[PDB]
């Protein structure tokens, strides 16, 4: 629900700002607004 | 009896040309530096997510022909010249002409325009590109007249690469991809955390034993490493895709054949067949639709003026002879050697 | 639970299966992608060649000069029954009956040159003896564009539209003939019907591409709107040309017709509207069909598109 300023976006911003860890490149199905490679994103409120 | 994969997600990337990718009709002496590969994230009917690497599928665009319809020799020279000029212009804009990186080959195919009433064969080119992301921009140059001296109309350029791929080969979204052969990658039982034993079952084992030989079907782990964080990943060739060959190609537009059928393209015909099967499931007897008899008139306010203008145009657009529905189209330019669009895509495939 | 109640995922999957695009593009893209994916298959099946103009060419094309018809309603409190006639899929029916498309358009009735001809955002040149040969199999449009008849060439847009319509009526009949079936088949047929409705509504939006277009033709949309206006006014004249049905058209916005029957025993108003619809459809091409579908015994017509 509202993945921009909530769970998904919150986790992404946290790992990007604090830990400096690209989790978006890990959650994808490949080794090499949110665009995850292989998996889709649905905004429930939209 | 066919290997089925669903189309849940599609993506394209660039890689070096391997033995499974084409590297060479316009300029065969010049190799390719980078070829595009399509990634299709699918799921087997058993429920296991699969990653597929599609090769050989290259974008293209058509333009108006320059020469005349009169020996299959000058066509190759013209195509090579056009390819060289396009490569030079692209390398000059984007900053012995070897190892082409933008254009792959240029061919000659016949066609019929769609924006207008044309009942005659027209010759077009086939500019096969390599990087689709810039391909549109390339057409912009062709639309700006920077490559050649005069401006040329662009044909089949607004359609993206993925759409052209899924259309050329009769595939749809969230549908099965019927294929009979494939090529395997690094060990099929991926062991990232537990996937090598937690997801394996009898159905997947049978599917593997039917399509995996482990002697000549698995690729080397040093040349084709696994880059997918899931189940087994396979590599597919355009010669193996069996989704095509089901379309019914028609050529009733090169001459007045209509002047002298209801089931159209699959996903509509497929839906109709599924509904007929549901009816045959003993739900009910039959489907029907009653027609209504109608009596059309349908003139308008400007009907007389339109008729007068049509008569004046027919008087103007006429030169002393009489037109016949059988003698209008000249019986010349057989165009038998020129390849049809749906007969030209099977070309440029590397080898078996 | 919310996404399972609305059946969003299954509906999107069915819509993608009907069109043939990616699952992400169903909600991330617009309406042009679906119609483009349909016409590309439609032309590759018949070996056509599509045109892809630029932004400078679409902006320099002829602007739309034909507008639809809207009747200014007489704001009053109507006590008598107000019969509501409404056409179903007027624009697709217009495209199917009158054979309008890009492959059948010949050119404007006026300024018919031999070398410099202009249609939409492209230039072409007519043949030498094409008009003298096709003078019989043509259907001139009120906007002034010439179109080939259905006997010399069948439109590809007509094919897609009639396929959408016939699978739609097939799904409707299949749903209205079974009542004891479970929710599975009902949900499947409802999803298919919603997908076909979306397709049949989006197929017209690809015409004339007012802004941010890829393949527009202002003449096609102008002719469609003009022949729709002509059909509307002809139906109005047919309704008002009967002395037995002392009615009057008061309101209608490009698809509907509001006729007033002062104190006309509303039980019989159903049969009156049925006869009116039969008389309207028996004077139009085959795919055209008028729908009765409702009555309004009390009515308050505030303004245009403002009533209750």
């Amino acid at each position: 629900f509202e993945i921009h300023n909530f769970s998904w976006g919150y986790i992404i911003e946290r790992c990007q700002k604090i830990h400096q860890f690209d989790i978006v490149r890990e959650l994808a199905r490949v080794k090499c607004g949110i665009m995850i490679t292989g998996r889709h994103m649905i905004n429930i409120w939209r | 009896d066919y290997f089925r994969i669903q189309l849940n997600n599609q993506d394209y990337y660039m890689s070096k040309p391997t033995f499974l990718d084409p590297s060479h009709e316009s300029l065969p002496l010049n190799q390719f530096s980078q070829v595009p590969n399509i990634r299709v994230f699918g799921a087997l009917p058993t429920g296991h997510q699969v990653l597929c690497h599609v090769h050989g599928i290259l974008p293209y665009m058509f333009i108006k022909y320059d020469g005349q319809i009169t020996t299959s020799t000058l066509r190759h020279q013209r195509c090579a010249q056009v390819h060289k000029t396009l490569e030079v212009k692209i390398r000059a804009s984007f900053k012995k002409l070897g190892n082409l990186n933008f254009v792959a080959d240029v061919s000659v195919v016949k066609g019929i325009p769609f924006y207008g009433y044309h009942v005659g064969w027209n010759l077009f080119y086939k500019i096969s590109l390599l990087n689709p992301s810039c391909l549109s921009r390339i057409s912009e140059l062709i639309r700006d007249g920077k490559i050649f001296g005069k401006k040329f109309e662009i044909y089949e350029s607004h359609i993206p690469y993925l759409l052209q791929w899924t259309a050329d080969f009769n595939l749809f979204g969230c549908s099965w991809i019927n294929v009979d052969r494939c090529y395997f990658r690094s060990p099929v039982l991926n062991s990232i955390l537990d996937i090598d034993k937690l997801t394996i079952n009898d159905d997947l084992q049978l599917l593997l034993d039917r399509f995996c030989d482990f002697k000549c079907n698995v690729l080397s782990r040093r040349d084709f490493p696994r880059v997918g964080n899931g189940l087994i990943e396979i590599d597919i060739l355009p010669q193996f895709i069996k989704n095509r060959e089901k379309l019914q190609h028609r050529d009733i537009h090169h001459d007045f054949l209509e002047k002298l059928v209801k089931p159209y393209v699959s996903s509509a015909r497929d839906m109709i067949n599924e509904l007929t099967m549901q009816r045959e499931e003993l739900s009910l007897k039959e489907y029907k639709e009653p027609p209504e008899t109608k009596r059309h008139v349908h003139q308008w306010q400007s009907s007389g003026e339109f008729e007068a203008f049509y008569k004046k145009a027919q008087h103007k657009t006429s030169t002393g002879q009489i037109p016949n529905f059988e003698n209008f189209i000249d019986k010349n330019q057989k165009f038998s050697a020129i390849n049809t669009p749906y007969e030209a895509l099977p070309q440029l495939w590397p080898r078996l | 639970q919310l996404l399972r109640k609305q059946d969003y995922i299954a509906r999107n999957i069915e819509q993608a299966r009907l069109i043939g695009i990616d699952f992400h593009s169903v909600y991330y893209r617009g309406s042009q992608f679906k119609v483009e994916s349909f016409l590309i298959r439609i032309c590759k099946s018949e070996s056509f060649i599509l045109l892809s103009p630029g932004k400078k060419d679409v902006r320099k094309q002829k602007a739309l000069e034909c507008v639809p018809l809207v009747m200014e309603p007489e704001s009053a409190f109507y006590k008598s029954p107000l019969i509501v006639l409404d056409f179903q899929s007027l624009y697709p029916s217009i495209m199917i009956g009158y054979n309008y498309c890009y492959s059948t358009m010949i050119g404007r009735v006026r300024e018919i040159n031999l070398t410099e001809n202009n249609l939409g955002v492209s230039k072409f040149s007519l043949p030498r003896n094409i008009l003298a040969l096709l003078k019989n199999d043509v259907t001139i449009a009120p906007n002034g564009v010439v179109y080939a008849k259905t006997s010399v060439r069948k439109s590809t847009l007509s094919k897609m539209l009639t396929d959408i319509l016939d699978v739609r009526v097939m799904i409707k009949k299949t749903m209205n003939e079974i009542g004891d079936d479970n929710t599975t088949l009902k949900r499947l047929l409802n999803n298919k019907q919603l997908a076909l409705k979306l397709l049949a509504n989006v197929t017209y939006g690809y015409t004339s591409a007012s802004f941010s277009g890829r393949m527009p033709c202002s003449d096609l949309a102008d002719s469609i709107v003009q022949t729709g206006r002509e059909t509307l006014e002809k139906a109005i004249d047919i309704i008002e040309k009967d002395e037995t049905w002392n009615a009057k058209v008061v309101y209608g916005d490009t698809d509907s017709l509001f006729v007033y029957l002062p104190g006309k025993t509303a039980i019989e108003a159903f049969s009156i509207g049925h006869a009116m619809a039969e008389r309207v459809t028996q004077n139009n091409p085959k795919p055209i069909f008028l729908k009765f579908e409702k009555v309004y015994h009390p009515s308050i017509l505030i303004s245009k598109k403002r009533y209750v």
